[PDB]
RNA sequence: CCAUAUAUAUAAUUUUAAUUAUAUAUAAUUUUAUAUUAUUUAUUAAUAUAAAGAAAGGAAUUAAGACAAAUCAUAAUGAUCCUUAUAAUAUGGGUAAUAGACGUGCUAUAAUAAAAUGAUAAUAAAAUUAUAUAAAAUAUAUUUAAUUAUAUUUAAUUAAUAAUAUAAAACAUUUUAAUUUUUAAUAUAUUUUUUUAUUAUAAUAUGAAUUAUAAUCUGAAAUUCGAUUAUAUGAAAAAA
């Protein structure tokens, strides 16, 4: 097997979350709020 | 070869290596030491050997040195024939009979007690050496079965 | 003998049967004889320095007859050169543990006291950090004073310093104190001293009660800083401890342990050596010495420049007031250097003449491989290994 | 007054030891997406360090406990042969050979 | 291949006990020591590791004409300075190779074995 | 240590702003660690192995 | 012998320890609490108290929940979980 | 074949541990010389003394008989039995119950021994980190700080790089019941961190089971039945 490391010298110039507001915005939830 | 460094040879050629320990010393200590704590063990010799000094300023080294040659027992009765006992062996029955004694004193630090001890058995007060006389004892009343 | 073995060797009269030797005496003025020579202090300096507290357990003092000391040309004369010469007499001696800083600070006694000065030696400050003497907050001195301990300061201040020197002061100010002496406690009930009459050595004599004793401290020490005909070298040993016990083991009564400059003694040491209390000689000292038994942190080391001020070390590892405080006053340090071979060549040529060596090393041994195998067994010159590897090595 | 506002901000991310700024990313599925935000945050972070129009945090010392704890853990050899110990009249010393400079003609 | 001297010197060895290892450069002086930079009483506290680093300058009687700059790391105390002792004695062979004989008489020249066995 | 606290409070929220972390000086519990806390599932999945062999 | 509440102390007998020894609600920190209050030093011992010192040690003990009365509330605890 | 010692190669000596790493090769199953003992008479063996050596350990590797083994969880085959149930799923419970008896381990029963403290940080090895690891900092317990335990926030590293993790005993100081072998008041001293005089002055400051209260941690869930912290509690355990 092999790795590979590339050094590139530079000038210098979720999934959960989008679930949570989705059973936030659901009857269950905005009931009691 | 160089001449300075075979002068080096020829100074060493009659020196006798120097002891990397002393023997006696290593094995009391030895005795002393549990769960490999030399240091401890060393420590407790050496303070028991200085308050020796100091009592009775004389190389305390030597001091227990005759103390160990002349407390323990040349031979011993084992099951009932006399055997003869290495020095190693009487350096063991001695020092169990001077801890044996040192552990009746006072003081709490058993470097103390030990020292105090060894200062008593320099100036030859000791009860083991009627230990060592009544194992003697037994052993000329045995000797015929040797 | 009942007690450990340390305090068996410091109690115990073990030097009763040490052979006695003629060794040079002490003496800073002829210097120049004794100089890299084993000498022994004056009667009068051995008295002095005993009621100082000079001398420490665990010194191997109890090897000789009294205790003795090499004068050394880079530590003792060094030292004392500078003690005589600078212009701000303020010194912390430090070095590595054992090599002989507190014997340097008994060198300065002894030089103090043929040199007609008063001293007042703070030998191991824990004795008022512990926790283990009492104390009692006085009003007037915003402190926290502590009786038992200046009751035992006092009356070694009185033993140690020449009582005419100490008389040939007198009293600047009025004072009047509680009367405790037992006699006549009940005729008289305040001991007056007045001003011109009553010495020095009057007011360090007073009997007064524990919570009026503090203030019986501060009178002796205005009072010294007042006159201008005698020198006071104020000497603290193992003043390290002082630098790492910013907060002592005293709780007030809200059970919040009480800072050490709150403490009567610490603002009286950090007053004299800030320099906010100042002695009118101009020949009176400092000299403070580091000990290696207690913990090293930033403090020392920022307050004598050697580092940099980081100023996010924690409180426990650097106290920032006690380096404003050493440095106001300008601290300066000594290091004791290590002995070279020539001295430890010395200090083990009258060590056999002490009859202090092992057999093994005295008979039997060439005497250039003894001096260069201590010297190296030594650590290249530490005086305390030195003697360890000399009276305590038994291998 | 722009570097030491950049150090400050930089906090852990900053080493005063070798003066490297190092900062990772692996939030996002791709190694593009990765290297575009760290571009940005160097971004924000040379901007906010540019603004001294505010706070320049002169005030504030360079914090250097994360570079101490991190080299407590490595060991440090940082020792040196004396100088003065050194015996270079004790150097062994080249002899001439006639047959190597027979040779080399 | 014959040891020698460095441009500076110095005689280099490595020993090696239990999991310690030492690096020792060896020049003729007066009996100084550097472990690790530090003094031979800081950084071996137990007397027995010091007269064990001392033991071979003490067998061909040279402890006073020789500057050591001892490096250890790995193992414990006991571990480090034997290492040293060993470093040591090699390096010494060195400045006067007669004398080997009598160094590997006295053991230090033997590297010791033994290590932790479960 | 010297440093007043709120210097090394804007330095902290002004650090955290440019790097888009969390500050929260309350210290109340946010349920951070939840959202940041990696899906396992694929790797817990795929335990026995592909199931969609040749037969 | 020194008496407090009704209980006998050896004079050598360190405060601070000894009363956490001896009183039942009384540990190590409270005990160091009440030396402090009453201003004995941390290692004062036993013999060295006046009687006022003893009197003023008994009455803030009194105000303590120790003795008897921790007691009852540690047993109506255990009473009350078996009901 | 490991290990050990050495040589060559490799590393632009910042992935640093070059005192290292890991490929290849070499080495020993050591050898020589005398002296004394014996000898199947030396060209033998042992002991001792010399000489050269770094040289001193370990593992694996074949068959044949005998007996045991169904957590034989070291299988396969066969036989036999159940097939609305001896197969299968869910919820809760149990495997943790307590009179005894015994095996093993851990913590103890104190002074050749326990505790506390020790920041330019005494001194390791071998492992682990993509189904992670958790630095520094901040906050609370909490008390100037430190220590310890959680929380907040997740820096770096998927690794000779960063983290788990400043190894711990050691060593030094201080303390320690039994112990009037102590503390304290006065004097005292050329022992001053101390001496002396006169006065007063069987379970602990060992042990940490059990139990109470309040918190915390993981998890959807800690009741039967988990772990941790704080304040209390403070049992048995001494002799042979
Ligand atoms: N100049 C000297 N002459 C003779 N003996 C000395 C000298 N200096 C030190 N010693 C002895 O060496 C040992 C060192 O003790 P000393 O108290 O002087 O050391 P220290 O540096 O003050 O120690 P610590 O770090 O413990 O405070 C003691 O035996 C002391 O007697
Ligand atoms: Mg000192
Ligand atoms: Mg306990």
């Amino acid at each position: 097997g092999m790795k590979c490391n590339f050094f590139q010298r530079s000038e210098i110039s979720s999934a959960v979350g989008q679930k949570v507001l989705e059973l936030l915005d659901s009857p269950d939830f905005k009931k009691h709020l | 070869p160089t001449a300075e460094q075979l002068a080096q040879w020829e100074a060493l050629k009659s020196v006798p290596i120097p002891p990397r320990k002393n023997a006696t010393l290593d094995h009391i200590t030895n005795m002393i030491m549990r769960h490999g704590k030399k240091e401890k063990a060393q420590t407790i010799l050496s303070r028991a050997l200085y308050l020796v000094y100091c009592q009775t300023r004389q190389d305390p080294i030597q001091a227990l040195e005759k103390s160990l040659d002349e407390l323990a027992p040349l031979m011993m009765t084992k099951t009932v024939i006399p055997v003869p006992l290495n020095k190693r062996q009487r350096n063991r029955i001695a020092w169990n009979w001077i801890v044996q004694s040192a552990n009746q004193r006072v003081s709490s630090d058993f470097a103390v007690r030990l020292g105090e001890e060894l200062t008593a058995i320099a100036k030859g007060t000791s009860s083991a050496f009627e230990k060592r006389d009544q194992i003697h004892k037994t052993a000329i009343a045995h000797r015929a079965y040797i | 003998l009942y007690k450990n073995w340390t305090n068996t060797t410091h109690t115990a009269q073990l030097q009763q049967t040490a052979v006695p030797l003629a060794l040079p005496i002490f003496n800073f003025d002829d210097i120049s004889k004794t100089l890299n020579k084993v000498v022994s202090y004056s009667n009068k300096q051995y008295k002095s320095l005993h009621h100082l507290g000079s001398f420490k357990k665990s010194q191997f003092n109890e090897l000789f007859q009294k205790p003795v000391c090499l004068v050394r040309e880079d530590a003792t004369n060094s030292f004392l050169k500078k003690l005589v010469s600078h212009p701000v007499k303020k010194f912390i001696i430090t070095g590595e543990p054992g090599v002989g800083k507190t014997v340097l600070l008994s060198q300065a006694h002894a030089y103090a006291v043929d040199s007609k000065q008063i001293i007042i030696n703070i030998s191991y400050p824990e004795l008022f950090l512990n926790g283990r003497n009492d104390f009692s907050y006085d009003d007037d001195l915003k402190l926290f004073i502590q009786p038992m301990y200046l009751k035992k300061l006092i009356r070694k201040i009185l033993k140690a310093n020449d009582p005419a020197l100490l008389k040939s002061i007198e009293l600047s100010k009025d004072y009047k104190f509680s009367n405790a002496n037992p006699k006549n406690a009940s005729v008289k009930p305040f001991v007056t001293l007045n001003k011109t009459k009553n010495t020095v050595l009057d007011l360090l004599s007073v009997m007064t009660h524990p919570h009026n004793r503090g203030k019986l401290m501060k009178a002796i020490i205005d009072e010294l800083s007042v006159q201008s005909k005698v020198p006071i070298m104020f000497t603290v040993d193992n003043f390290s401890k002082v630098l790492t016990t910013a907060y002592s083991a005293y709780r007030n009564t809200e059970n919040k342990q009480i800072y050490s400059l709150d403490l009567q003694m610490g603002k009286l040491m950090m007053d004299i050596i800030s320099g906010e209390t100042k002695f009118a000689n101009g020949e009176s000292s400092t000299i403070l010495a580091i000990s290696g038994v207690d913990r090293t942190n930033k403090t020392l080391p920022v307050a004598l420049g050697k580092i940099p001020v980081d100023p996010y070390v924690t409180r426990y590892h650097y106290e920032p007031k006690f380096v404003e405080l050493l440095q106001k006053g300008n601290v300066t340090e000594f290091e004791v250097p290590k002995l070279n071979k020539q001295e430890v060549n010395e200090l083990i040529d009258y060590y056999k003449q002490s009859n202090v060596l092992l057999d093994k090393d005295i008979t039997g041994k060439k005497w250039e491989n003894l001096i260069d195998e201590k010297y190296f067994l030594s650590g290249n010159g530490n005086p305390r290994e030195l003697l360890k590897s000399l009276v305590l090595s038994h291998r | 007054k722009s570097l030491h506002k950049f150090r400050i901000l930089a906090r852990s991310r900053y080493d005063h030891t070798t003066d490297i700024f190092k900062m990772s990313s692996d939030k996002f599925e791709h190694a593009s997406q990765n290297a575009r935000y760290l571009h940005d945050i160097l971004q924000r972070l040379l901007a906010e360090s540019k603004d001294l129009t505010e706070d320049d945090f002169s005030d504030v010392p360079l914090d250097t406990r994360h570079t101490i704890a991190k080299s407590l853990r490595k060991k440090k050899r940082d020792y040196e042969f004396p100088e003065h110990w050194k015996r270079p009249e004790d150097a062994p010393k080249k002899k001439f050979d006639i047959v190597d400079q027979l040779l080399s003609t | 291949k014959i040891k020698t001297l460095d441009e500076f010197g110095r005689s280099i060895a490595v020993g090696k006990r239990k999991s310690s290892t030492a690096k020792v450069f060896v020049v003729r002086g007066t009996g100084e020591i550097l472990v690790n930079g530090r003094q031979l009483n800081d950084y071996f506290l137990k007397m027995k590791d010091r007269e064990s680093i001392m033991y071979p300058l003490q067998v061909i009687e040279s402890v006073g004409k020789y500057n050591i700059f001892a490096t250890t790391s790995g193992g414990g105390p006991t571990g480090q300075a034997e290492s040293i002792m060993h470093a040591i004695a090699k390096a010494l062979v060195v400045f006067n190779p007669l004398l080997k004989s009598r160094l590997h008489k006295a053991g230090v020249l033997t590297r010791d074995y033994r290590h932790v066995e479960r | 240590m010297n440093v007043p606290k709120a210097r090394l409070l804007k330095v902290a929220e002004l650090s955290a702003k440019i790097f888009d972390q969390n500050f929260n000086p309350s210290g109340i519990r946010t349920g951070s660690k939840i959202l940041n806390e990696r899906l396992k599932g694929p790797s817990v999945a795929s335990y026995y192995g592909n199931p969609d062999i040749l037969k | 012998v020194v008496h407090i509440l009704g209980k006998g102390f050896k004079g050598k007998e360190v405060i601070k320890i000894a009363l956490a020894s001896k009183f039942y609600g009384i540990g190590k920190t409270t005990a160091e609490k009440i030396c402090s209050k009453l201003g004995f030093y941390p290692w004062m011992r036993m013999h060295q108290l006046s009687e006022p010192q003893i009197m003023s040690i008994a009455s803030e003990l009194s105000t303590m929940t120790i003795e008897g009365d921790a007691r009852a509330i540690v047993k109506d605890n255990i009473a009350l979980k078996r009901k």
